[PDB]
C-alpha cells in the first residue's frame, strides 16, 4: 500500500473537525487571512452589490495534523480534502446576497508541522454604499469583510497573511499577474488590508479588505457628455435663428426632448440612492433648466416680435433699456376728381402703413437686441456651468493615504 | 451471472481503494492528466455581461495502477464502466468563470481498460468570463479563452498535458479543440476561426504552488455582422444621407431646420439602442460608437450650419448692412467657382406711391442678395460636408471590414495549430 | 482539544433530533426569539414584497445538553453545528418568493447550563401591503410574523427579547429612514385548531421613503412641464408654432406616463398622489390644446362668414382691457375713362382689404385678450393644484 | 420524555418507500384542502400564477398508531416529514420544474393513525390568459394536484369534510388573508376530475383541481391607461377645426397623436401576453384607433389639397361646387393693364376661397362622421368590456353555487 | 403493508447499482424509449433553444428485480424509488442551457417479471437549429437526440417505443401548430472499431408559428408606414408639412424598428422575411424623403436662378397630363413679377406632376413589394 494511506489513516482515526485546535483549554488559534484578488467582475450600483472572483489565503496551525516525514515514506506535505479537517469559517459578514461561505471547496495543504494553508476560490458578492456623488467622475471605498462567523476574539485570533518569504508580512491585497485580467471599468488604486475592531465591544475580531477602485468615465462621457454638450450648443443656437424663421420654438423643444430622453436613459444606470445626487444627474438637471428657460425666453422674444401698435403701446422703460443703453454695448446698431381723392386715400392708407411697420419694426429691433443679450447671457452661464461642474469632477482624486 | 460485478468488487472493495488518494507508487512521482476539449456547439457570447456560454465535453485520461486486471482471467471483460464517485478523478476547474459552476455538469461514468488506462468524457455547460475587446465592433473577433487549472493539487503532484492520439504509427499531440462536423452546428452569430490549445508554465512562481500549471484553450471567434448591417448600419447611414440632403432643401420652407432635427435625433435614438448593446468598458470607443459621434458631431455642425444660413437669409436691411467683402465672396467668386447657376396733391401722393414702391423694391433687392448669399453659402457647406462624410463612412467601414484575425493565432509562433496539419 | 472531542462525543451519544427538549411533556420550552436587522435590501413596490438582511436570534434552554465545566478542563462555552441538536420551525408566515425557514444552518454557542444561543442569518422576503396613496412621500408599514408551524402555545412558547427589534449594527439604507419599529406577540385561534392558542411575534418596522431620488428624477420635470403648458396661451398665434409646443409638452407627458405606471403596483385599492398629480397635469395639458384650438379658431375667424357678436366685443375689448394693468395692452377719351375706372376699382378692391384687414386685427386682438386671461387662470390654476396635492403630505409630514 | 420513546418505537421498523395498504386491493382515501393566504401576482408574460398556500393533505397509516395509556396520555406527536411516507400529492400543472412543497413542515400523527400534513407552498401552476377582453377581463386559473407516482387503482383523492359537508371550495380565513388589490376571488370552487379516455389504472385516471375565477380590478388600467389614451384620440376631433393654411398645423397635430398612439403600442406591448391565439381588447381599441387616425390623416391630406387647389393647376367644375354648397342645408395704358392683372388675381383668389369653402364642408361633414365613428367605436368598446361580468355560477351547467 | 416490505427488502439485499441489469456480460439490455411532449414551454430562436416539458419514458427487463407474486401475497406491482435500481444514462446530446440527464428521480413500476416502467418529468432545453428564412410565417424542424452517454451498441441497446412521439396529453400551446412529429433510430459506426455500432433516438417536431400575434403587432404598423409614405405626395408642397410628415413617418419607423429590434432574433445566418419586408419599406421611406426633398426644391426655384429645360417640359407638360414715369416703372415691375410668377407656376405644375406620378408608382412598388414578400410564403403554406 501507499503510505500515503496509512498516513491518513493514522492521522483521521480520531480526528473531529468539530472542535477547536487550541491545545490548551481557553487558548486562540492564530488565523492568518488574506486575498488574492483574479478578477473584479462587476460593480452594480444599483444594488450596490459588487461582485469579485477571489483566492482567500487562510493559514491556521493544527496541533492534531503532524507527523514525523523520516518515520513515513519521506512524506513532508499532503492533500487532504477540506470537508475532513477542522475549519475556522472565514465567510463574508457583509454579503448582499446569502452567499456567506467559500464556493470551491479544493484541498487544504498539511504540512509535517502542523501548518494548514488553505486557498479556496469563491465567487463573492459583498455590499457596499455607492458614493452616488461625483458619479460618474468618482472613486470609490467598497470594502470585504472577512471574520468568523462563530468564533470570537476568545476563540480566535485573525491577522494578516505573510508572503512568499517568511520573514515579510503583507498589509494589501496580492494581485497574481498571470492570472489578474483587469476590469474594463475600474482601476484598482489602493487595496490595504487592516484589523478594525470595536471600542464598544471587546469581542469582536475583524479584517477589512478596503478596495479603493476608481471608475473610468470614458463611456458615460462618450454616450451622454458629448451629446449633452452638442444639444447646449443646439440651446445656444435657439437665441441666434431670426424670429421671422418659425423654427426657434421647435429646436428649443427638440433639444429639451432630447434632453429628457437623455435623463430618462440614465435612469437605468444612475443609483437609487436618494441620500446625494449625481454631478451627471445634477448637469442633466442645469441643462435641462437652461433650454426650458431658452424656450420660456425664446416664446418672449416672439412675443415682442410679433406685437403690433394695434395691440401693444411700447412702454417707455423698455425703450431706454432695449433701444438706447444695450445696443452700445452688445455690438449691435442699424368723374376725373374722384381718381385723385382716391390717389390721396392710398397714399394716406401707404402712410399709415409705412408708420406701423416702423413701430412693428422697432418691436422687432427690441426683441433681437433682447435675443442677442439672451445669447451671450446663456453663453456665459452655460461655459460657467460646464467649467465649475468639470473642475468639481476632475478634482474628484482618491486621497493618496488610504488610511487603511 | 454477469462477471462485471465479481471484477469491480475485487478492484474497489478488496483492494481497499481509497477514493482521496493520487495513483502513485512513490510520493515524489507524479500523475499525467493528459487532457482534450470538444466543443458541441457555442451556445452565446454575451456582451453586456462578458460572459461566453459554451457546451463541451471535457475529455480526460489518466493512469491508475489500482485499476488494473488480468482479462483472461474475468472472462474477457474488455473494458468496465464505473461513476466518478467510486473513483479518483483529477477535479480540472475551470478558473475564471462569472458563476460558481467550477466543475463539469453531468459526471458520467468512466471507462476503465484492463492496462489501467482511464478516459471519463463529462459533458459540461461553462460560463466563462470574456474580456471582450470592442474596439472594431461589430466588424470584430474575440479572444475568448477557457483556463483549466488543476487547484486540487500541485505541479509536482500532477502535470495537466494534451491528450495524444497515433496518426501513421506516430504520436501528434491535440493542439487544438476538437469539433466533430457532424454533431457541430455553426452558431446564428458567431463563427471559429482559429482554435489553438496550449499548455503555460509560470517560471516565476514556484513548482510547488498551484499556479505554476495551466491549460487554457483559446476560441478566435469571428461575429457575422450580417444583422448588425441590415439593422443598424444601414439605417443609420440613410439616414445621415438625409442630413445630407438637407442642404437641398430651400430657405423658403418651414423645413430647413426640422429634417436636420429630425436626422439628429434619429443618430441620437441609435446611439440609445448602441449604448445597450455593448460593455460599458473605457479601454476603446466601439468602430460603430466613434462612428456615430463623428456623425452626430457633423450634423450638429450642420444644424449650426443650418442657423447660419437662415440668420443670413432673414437679414433684412433695417438691421444688417450687406458687407462690400461678403457681397464679393458669397455672390460672385463661389458661385462661379462651383458652376452654381387741386392736382398738386394728387400728383406730390402719387410720387409719395412711387418712392414707397422704390424703396419696397431696394429692400427686395436687398434680401434678394441675402437669400442669394444664403444659398451660396449652402452650397458651399453642401460639397465640403457631404463628401467629408462619405469619406469618412466608407474610410471606417473599410478599416471594419477589413479587421481579421490573423493566420497565425499567435504573433511569435510559426505553427499555426490546424487539426488538417498536426506535427511532432 | 480533546477535552472538546470528549465533550461532543459525549454530548450526542443518545441525542435525538426529533424530540421536544423539556423534561415533562406537559412543560413547554420557553424561547427568546430575537430579531436583528443588519441591512435593508429592497422594497419591490410593484409585488408588494419587502427583502431584508436579518440575523434571527433564538434562545432555548436544551436539558439534554448540559454539563459539568471542571469534568472537561473548564470548557464554559463551545460550537456546535446545528443540524445536530433539535431546533424549532421558526418560519415566516407572510412569505413571499422566499424561504420559509432557516436554510443556512450555521453554528451555534452552547453555554454548559444547556442555553442555546443560536443566531443564523436569513433573507426574509416579507410580504407586506403596499399601501401607496401617498408615493413617493410614502410612509409604509411593513412586517414580518415569525411563529412556530406545528406546533402551538402550550407545547412550545415563545417571547420577545425586547420590546423593540435590534438597530445597533444597523447599515443605513440609501433612500428609507426607521421613523419607528417595535415588536407584539399576538394570541390567536386559528381555525384549524381553535381549542388551544397559537403564538407569534409580528416585527412592524415603519419606514418612510427619502423622496430626493424621486423628486430630482420625476417630479421636477413633471413641475417643468406643467410650468411650460401654461406657456403656449403667451407665445402669439402669428408664428404657427404653438401647436408644436402644445403637443410637444403633451408627448413629453405620455413619455413621463410611461416611465410613472411602471414604478407604482397595479392595485386600485388607491390612487397615489404622484399618479393622481400626473392625471392632473395630463388633464390640463388636454384642455391647453382645446382652448388653444379655439383660440386659434377665433384667430383665424373669416369676417367675411362671420359678425362678432357685440357681448364679446364688449366683454374682451371694453372691460378685459381696463382691468388689466400691468400688461402693454393697448387700451374724353375711351382710355381716359377706362383708367379713371381702373383707379376706381384698385381703389374699392383697396378699402375692401383694408375693412377686412381690420376685422381681422380685431378677432387676433380678441384672441389675444382670451390668450392673457387664459395665462394668468392656468398659471393660477396650475401653481393651486401643484399646492393641493403635494403640501397636504407636506405639512403632515412637519 | 414520553415522546422520544413514542417515536423511537413508531419508526423503529418503517419504511417509507411502502404505500400503506392493510391488505392487498385496498385503497387509501387521500383527502385535500387548499387555505390561499397570499394571492402573489399572476405574471401575463410568462402564464403563470404564482401563489403562497397551506396545502392539507390527510391520509391514514396502520403503521403510525399507538395506544394512549401506554405513553401517559399523549395523543399527538410530531415527525418531521423526511422521515415518513407521503402519497406525493404534486402540483402537475407547474410551469417550472417545482413538483413538490417548499417547507416539508412536520406531520401530525395522531392517535388512531390519521395523518395532518400542512406544509406550505409556493406554487407557480400554469394558467392560459383570457386575453380577449384585456384588461376588464375575468381570468379561469386553475391548480391540479395529482399524485405523481401512485395510480387511482392504489389512492383515491377526494375532498375534506369538516362536519359531513364536503369542502367544494378553497378555504379562505379572513384572520391572516389580505387582498391583492389587483385580483379579486369571485369564485373559488372545486372539484374531483376524471380523464376517461385513461384507464383506472394509468397514473393520471384522476385528480383534483382547484379553480379561481380572479377578476382584475380595473380602476388602476383606466386611471392611467384607458383615460389617457382615450384623451389622445379625442384630440383627432380637433384636428377639423385649426385652419387649411400653411401655418396651421393639421398635419402636425393629427401626426403627433399618432405618434401618441405608437408610444402607447410600444408601451401596452410591455404589458399584454405574447399569446397569439386572439387580440386583446385594449389592442383592438389601439388598432382601431390607429386606423381612425390615419383615416384623419388621409382627410388631413384632401382637405389640404383641395383647400389649395390653384387655379393654374386644377379645375373647378361647377357639378361638384353645386354638390358641396348646397350641403350647407343639413401713355396711360400702364392703369389699365394694373387694373387688368388685378381683376385676374381676384379672380383666381375668389376661385381659391371657394376651393377654400369646400374643403371647410369637407371638414364638417367629416369631422361629424368622425367624431360619431370614434365616439361609437370608443363606448361599443368599452361597453363589451364593462358587460364582461363574471358568471354568477362557478359552472354554467351547475346550479349549485359552491361558496360555504 | 408487510408482505411489500419483506418483498423490497429482498429485492435490494445484494443489488448492486452499478452493474448492467444483463444475464451475460456478452449480452446487451433491451431498452424501449419513448416520449411524450406534455406542454411545449416557449421558443427562444435567439439563444436557439427550445424548452419543452416531457416525460421521457423507458421501460427496460432486469433479470434481478422479478419474483414469484404467490410467494408475497399476491403482489404484481410495487414502486420503488429510481435512486435504488440501476437507471440507464439517457442524456440529450444536444443539450444546452440546461440539464443533460433526469434530475427529478421519481419512483417508477416494477412488474413481477421485472418490467421495469419508469416515466420521470423532465425539462428538456435542445438546441434547436432555428431556420429564419420565411418569419413570422415560418415552419421549424428541430429534434431532440437522446442517447445513453457511456455504454454503446452490444453493450446496452435502445429502441423506440412507436415511430410517432406521443403527444395525448399536450396541452395545446399559444404560438405553435404540431403539424408533424416522428421518430428514427441511427446507427453510427466508427472506424476505429468498425464492430461495435452506435445507437440514438432522434425527436424531430415540425412546428408552425402562428403569426396572428406578429401580424397585430407588427405588419398592421408596418402595413400603415407603408401606406403613409404613399400618401404624401397628394399632399401640396405649400402648406409646409410635407417633410414633416415625411420626417415623423421616418421618426415613427425609427421607433418602430427600436420594437422590431426588440422582437426578431439576432441571427445573421439568414435575413428574416420580415426583415426583408422591414430593410424593403425603410428603404423605401428614405427614398421618398430623398423624392420629396427633390419636389420641395423644385417647388420652391426661382426663375431667375434655373431656367427650365426643355426634355422636363415635354416630359411634363404634354406627356403625363394628357394621360407718370413711376405708373410706367411700376407696370414694368409688376409684369417682371408676373413673369417671374407663371415660371414658377410653370414650376408648380411640374411639382404636382411628378408628384401624382410618384403617389402611383409608390402605391404600385408598396402592393407588388407586400405581393411578393408576403404572398408567396402565403401560396407554399396553401399548398
Ligand atoms: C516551495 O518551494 C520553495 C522553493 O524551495 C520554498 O521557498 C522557500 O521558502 C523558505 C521559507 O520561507 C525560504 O527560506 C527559502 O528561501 C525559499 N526558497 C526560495 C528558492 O525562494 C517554499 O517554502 C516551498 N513551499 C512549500 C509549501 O513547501
Amino acid at each position: 500500500s501507499v503510505m500515503e494511506d496509512t498516513l491518513l489513516s493514522v492521522l483521521f482515526e480520531t480526528y473531529n473537525p468539530k472542535v477547536r485546535p487550541a491545545q490548551t483549554v481557553g487558548d486562540k488559534v492564530t488565523v492568518r487571512v488574506g486575498l488574492t484578488l483574479t478578477n473584479l467582475l462587476i460593480l452594480n450600483e444599483k444594488i450596490e452589490e459588487m461582485t469579485t472572483n477571489v483566492f482567500l489565503n487562510l493559514a491556521w496551525t493544527d496541533y492534531r495534523l503532524q507527523w514525523d516525514p523520516a518515520a513515513y515514506e519521506g512524506i513532508k506535505d499532503l492533500r487532504i480534502p477540506s470537508s475532513d479537517v477542522w475549519q475556522p469559517d472565514i465567510v463574508l459578514m457583509n454579503n448582499n446576497d446569502g452567499s456567506f461561505e467559500i464556493t470551491l471547496h479544493v484541498n487544504v495543504l498539511v504540512q509535517h508541522t502542523g501548518a494548514v494553508s488553505w486557498q479556496p476560490s469563491a465567487i463573492y458578492r459583498s455590499s457596499c454604499t455607492i458614493k452616488v456623488m461625483y458619479f460618474p467622475f468618482d472613486w470609490q471605498n467598497c470594502t470585504m469583510v472577512f471574520k468568523s462567523y462563530t468564533y470570537d476574539t476568545s476563540e480566535v485570533t485573525l491577522q494578516h497573511a505573510l508572503d512568499a518569504k517568511g520573514e515579510r508580512e503583507v498589509k494589501e491585497i496580492v494581485i497574481n499577474k498571470d492570472a489578474f485580467t483587469e476590469n474594463g471599468q475600474w482601476s484598482i488604486e489602493h487595496k490595504p488590508s487592516r484589523k478594525n475592531w470595536r471600542s464598544d465591544d471587546p469581542s469582536y475580531e475583524d479584517v477589512t479588505f478596503y478596495l479603493i477602485i476608481q471608475r473610468k468615465p470614458l463611456f458615460y462621457i462618450v454616450y451622454t457628455i458629448i451629446p449633452c454638450i452638442l444639444i447646449s450648443i443646439l440651446a445656444i443656437l435657439v437665441f441666434y435663428l431670426p424670429p421671422d424663421a418659425g423654427e426657434k420654438m421647435s429646436l428649443s423643444i427638440s433639444a429639451l426632448l432630447a434632453v429628457t430622453v437623455f435623463l430618462l436613459l440614465l435612469a437605468d444606470k444612475v443609483p437609487e440612492t436618494s441620500l446625494s445626487v449625481p454631478i451627471i444627474i445634477r448637469y442633466l438637471m442645469f441643462i435641462m433648466i437652461l433650454v426650458a428657460f431658452s424656450v420660456i425666453l425664446s416664446v418672449v422674444v416672439l412675443n415682442l416680435h410679433h406685437r403690433s401698435p394695434n395691440t401693444h403701446t411700447m412702454p417707455n422703460w423698455i425703450r431706454q433699456i432695449f433701444i438706447e443703453t444695450l445696443p452700445p454695448f452688445l455690438w449691435i446698431q442699424r368723374d376725373l376728381k374722384e381718381a385723385v381723392e382716391a390717389i390721396k386715400y392710398i397714399a394716406e392708407q401707404l402712410e399709415s402703413a409705412s408708420e406701423f411697420d416702423d413701430l412693428k419694426k422697432d418691436w422687432q429691433y427690441v426683441a433681437m437686441v433682447a435675443d442677442r443679450l439672451f445669447l451671450y447671457v446663456f453663453f456665459v452661464i452655460c461655459s460657467i456651468g460646464t467649467f465649475s461642474i468639470f473642475l468639481d469632477a476632475s478634482h474628484n482624486v482618491p486621497p493618496d493615504n488610504p488610511f487603511a | 451471472v454477469n462477471e462485471e460485478e465479481r471484477l469491480i468488487n475485487d478492484l474497489l472493495i478488496v483492494n481497499k481503494y481509497n477514493k482521496h488518494v493520487r495513483p502513485v507508487k512513490h510520493n515524489n512521482e507524479v500523475v499525467n492528466i493528459a487532457l482534450s476539449l470538444t466543443l458541441s456547439n457555442l451556445i452565446s457570447l454575451k456582451e453586456t455581461d462578458e460572459t461566453l456560454t459554451s457546451n463541451v465535453w471535457m475529455d480526460h485520461a489518466w493512469y491508475d495502477h489500482r485499476l488494473t486486471w488480468n482479462a483472461s482471467e474475468y472472462s474477457d471483460i474488455s473494458i468496465l464502466r464505473l461513476p466518478p464517485e467510486l473513483v479518483w478523478i483529477p477535479d480540472i476547474v475551470l478558473q475564471n468563470n462569472n458563476d460558481g459552476q467550477y466543475h463539469v455538469a453531468y459526471f458520467c461514468n468512466v471507462l476503465v481498460r484492463p492496462n489501467g488506462y482511464v478516459t471519463w468524457l463529462p459533458p459540461a455547460i461553462f460560463r466563462s468570463s470574456c474580456p471582450i475587446n470592442v474596439l472594431y465592433f461589430p466588424f470584430d473577433w474575440q479572444n475568448c479563452s477557457l483556463k483549466f487549472t488543476a487547484l486540487n493539487y500541485d505541479a509536482n503532484e500532477i502535470t495537466m498535458d494534451l491528450m495524444t492520439d497515433t496518426i501513421d504509427g506516430k504520436d501528434y499531440p491535440i493542439e487544438w479543440i476538437i469539433i466533430d462536423p457532424e454533431a457541430f452546428t455553426e452558431n446564428g452569430e458567431w463563427e471559429i476561426i482559429h482554435k489553438p490549445a496550449k499548455k503555460n508554465i509560470y517560471p516565476d512562481k514556484f513548482p510547488n504552488g498551484t499556479n505554476y500549471q495551466d491549460v487554457t484553450f483559446y476560441l478566435i471567434i469571428r461575429r457575422k455582422p450580417l444583422f448588425y448591417v441590415i439593422n443598424f448600419i444601414t439605417p443609420c447611414v440613410l439616414i445621415s444621407f438625409l442630413a445630407s440632403l438637407a442642404f437641398y432643401l430651400p430657405a423658403e420652407s418651414g423645413e430647413k431646420m426640422s429634417t436636420a432635427i429630425s436626422v439628429l435625433l434619429a443618430q441620437a435614438v441609435f446611439l440609445l439602442l448602441t449604448s445597450q448593446r455593448l460593455p460599458e468598458t473605457a479601454l476603446a470607443v466601439p468602430l460603430i460608437g466613434k462612428y456615430l459621434m463623428f456623425i452626430m458631431s457633423l450634423v450638429t455642425g450642420v444644424i449650426v450650419n443650418c442657423g447660419i444660413v437662415l440668420n443670413f437669409h432673414f437679414r433684412t436691411p433695417s438691421t444688417h448692412v450687406l458687407s462690400t467683402r461678403v457681397k464679393q465672396i458669397f455672390l460672385e467668386k463661389l458661385p462661379r467657382i462651383l458652376h452654381m447657376s387741386e392736382i398738386k396733391s394728387g400728383i406730390d401722393s402719387t410720387n409719395y406711391i412711387v418712392k414707397q414702391i422704390k424703396e419696397k423694391n431696394a429692400y427686395d433687392e436687398e434680401v434678394g442678395n441675402w437669400n442669394l448669399v444664403g444659398q451660396t453659402i449652402d452650397r458651399l457647406s453642401m460639397f465640403i460636408i457631404t463628401p467629408v462624410m462619405v469619406l469618412g463612412t466608407i474610410f471606417i467601414f473599410v478599416m471594419g471590414n477589413f479587421n481579421h484575425p490573423p493566420a497565425k493565432p499567435f504573433e511569435g509562433d510559426p505553427f499555426d495549430y490546424s487539426s488538417d496539419h498536426p506535427r511532432c | 482539544s480533546e477535552h472538546e472531542t470528549r465533550l461532543v462525543a459525549n454530548l450526542l451519544e443518545n441525542y435525538n433530533k426529533v424530540i421536544r427538549p423539556v423534561e415533562h411533556h406537559t412543560h413547554f420550552v420557553d424561547i427568546t426569539v430575537g430579531l436583528q436587522l443588519i441591512q435593508l435590501i429592497s422594497v419591490d413596490e410593484v409585488n408588494q414584497i419587502v427583502e431584508t438582511n436579518v440575523r434571527l436570534r433564538q434562545q432555548w434552554i436544551d436539558v439534554r445538553l448540559r454539563w459539568n465545566p471542571a469534568d472537561y478542563g473548564g470548557i464554559k462555552k463551545i460550537r456546535l453545528p446545528s443540524d445536530d441538536v433539535w431546533l424549532p420551525d421558526l418560519v415566516l408566515y407572510n412569505n413571499a418568493d422566499g424561504d420559509f425557514a432557516i436554510v443556512h444552518m450555521t453554528k451555534l454557542l452552547l453555554d454548559y447550563t444547556g442555553k442555546i444561543m443560536w443566531t443564523p442569518p436569513a433573507i426574509f422576503k416579507s410580504y407586506c401591503e403596499i399601501i401607496v396613496t401617498h408615493f413617493p412621500f410614502d410612509q409604509q408599514n411593513c412586517t414580518m410574523k415569525l411563529g412556530i408551524w406545528t406546533y402551538d402555545g402550550t407545547k412550545v412558547s415563545i417571547s420577545p427579547e425586547s420590546d423593540r427589534p435590534d438597530l445597533s449594527t444597523f447599515m443605513e439604507s440609501g433612500e428609507w429612514v426607521m421613523k419607528d419599529y417595535r415588536g407584539w406577540k399576538h394570541w390567536v385561534y386559528y381555525t384549524c385548531c381553535p381549542d388551544t392558542p397559537y403564538l407569534d411575534i409580528t416585527y412592524h418596522f415603519i419606514m418612510q421613503r427619502i423622496p430626493l431620488y424621486f423628486v430630482v428624477n420625476v417630479i421636477i420635470p413633471c413641475l417643468l412641464f406643467s410650468f411650460l403648458t401654461g406657456l403656449v396661451f403667451y407665445l402669439p398665434t402669428d408664428s404657427g408654432e404653438k401647436m408644436t409646443l402644445s403637443i410637444s409638452v403633451l408627448l413629453s407627458l405620455t413619455v413621463f406616463l410611461l416611465v410613472i405606471v411602471e414604478l407604482i403596483p397595479s392595485t386600485s385599492s388607491a390612487v397615489p398622489l404622484i399618479g393622481k398629480y400626473m392625471l392632473f397635469t395630463m388633464i390640463f395639458v388636454i384642455s391647453s390644446i382645446i382652448i388653444t384650438v379655439v383660440v386659434i379658431n377665433t384667430h383665424h375667424r373669416s369676417p367675411s362668414t362671420h359678425t362678432m357678436p357685440q357681448w364679446v366685443r364688449k366683454i374682451f375689448i371694453d372691460t378685459i382691457p381696463n382691468v388689466m394693468f400691468f400688461s402693454t395692452m393697448k387700451r374724353k377719351n375711351p382710355d381716359v375713362k377706362s383708367a379713371i375706372e381702373g383707379v376706381k376699382y384698385i381703389a374699392e378692391h383697396m378699402k375692401s382689404d383694408e375693412e377686412s384687414s381690420n376685422a381681422a386685427e380685431e378677432w387676433k386682438y380678441v384672441a389675444m385678450v382670451i390668450d392673457h386671461i387664459l395665462l394668468c387662470v392656468f398659471m393660477l390654476i396650475c401653481i393651486i393644484g401643484t399646492v393641493s396635492v403635494f403640501a397636504g403630505r407636506l405639512i403632515e409630514l412637519s | 420524555n414520553e415522546e422520544g420513546r413514542l417515536i423511537e418505537k413508531l419508526l423503529g421498523d418503517y419504511d417509507k418507500r411502502i404505500i400503506p395498504a392493510k391488505t392487498l386491493d385496498h385503497i387509501i382515501d387521500v383527502t385535500l384542502k387548499l387555505t390561499l393566504t397570499n394571492l402573489i401576482s399572476l405574471n401575463e408574460k410568462e402564464e403563470a400564477l404564482t401563489t403562497n398556500v397551506w396545502i392539507e393533505i390527510q391520509w391514514n397509516d396502520y403503521r403510525l398508531s399507538w395506544n394512549t395509556s401506554e405513553y401517559e396520555g399523549i395523543d399527538l406527536v410530531r415527525i418531521p416529514s423526511e422521515l415518513l411516507w407521503l402519497p406525493d400529492v404534486v402540483l402537475e400543472n407547474n410551469v417550472d420544474g417545482q413538483f413538490e412543497v417548499a417547507y416539508y413542515a412536520n406531520v401530525l400523527v395522531y392517535n388512531d393513525g390519521s395523518m395532518y400534513w400542512l406544509p406550505p407552498a409556493i406554487y407557480r401552476s400554469t394558467c392560459p390568459i383570457a386575453v380577449t377582453y384585456f384588461p376588464f377581463d375575468w381570468q379561469n386559473c386553475s391548480l391540479v394536484f395529482r399524485s405523481q407516482t401512485y395510480n387511482a387503482h392504489e389512492v383515491n383523492l377526494q375532498l375534506s369534510a369538516e362536519e359531513g359537508e364536503a369542502v367544494e371550495w378553497i378555504h379562505i380565513d379572513p384572520e391572516d388573508f389580505t387582498e391583492n388589490g389587483e385580483w379579486t376571488i369571485r369564485h373559488r370552487p372545486a372539484k374531483k376530475n376524471y380523464n376517461w379516455q385513461l384507464t383506472k389504472d394509468d397514473t393520471d385516471f384522476q385528480e383534483i383541481i382547484f379553480f379561481l375565477i380572479i377578476q382584475r380590478k380595473p380602476l388602476f388600467y383606466i386611471i392611467n391607461i384607458i383615460a389617457p389614451c382615450v384623451l389622445i384620440s379625442s384630440l383627432v376631433v380637433l384636428v377639423y377645426f385649426l385652419p387649411a393654411q400653411a401655418g396651421g398645423q393639421k398635419c402636425t397635430l393629427s401626426i403627433s397623436v399618432l405618434l401618441a398612439q405608437t408610444i402607447f403600442l410600444f408601451l401596452i406591448a410591455q404589458k399584454v401576453p405574447e399569446t397569439s391565439l386572439n387580440v386583446p381588447l385594449i389592442g383592438k381599441y389601439l388598432i382601431f384607433v390607429m386606423f381612425v387616425s390615419m383615416l384623419i390623416v388621409m382627410n388631413c391630406v384632401i382637405v389640404l389639397n383641395v383647400s389649395l387647389r390653384t387655379p393654374n393647376t386644377h379645375s373647378l367644375s361647377e357639378k361638384i361646387k353645386h354638390l358641396f354648397l348646397g350641403f350647407l342645408p343639413k401713355c396711360v395704358e400702364a392703369c389699365n393693364f394694373i387694373a387688368k392683372s388685378t381683376k385676374e388675381q381676384n379672380d383666381s383668389g375668389s376661385e381659391n376661397e371657394n376651393w377654400v369653402l369646400i374643403g371647410k364642408v369637407i371638414d364638417k361633414a367629416c369631422f361629424w362622421i368622425a367624431l360619431l365613428l370614434f365616439s361609437i367605436g370608443t363606448l361599443a368598446i368599452f361597453l363589451t368590456g364593462h358587460f364582461n361580468q363574471v358568471p354568477e355560477f362557478p359552472f354554467p351547467g351547475d346550479p349549485r353555487k359552491y361558496v360555504p
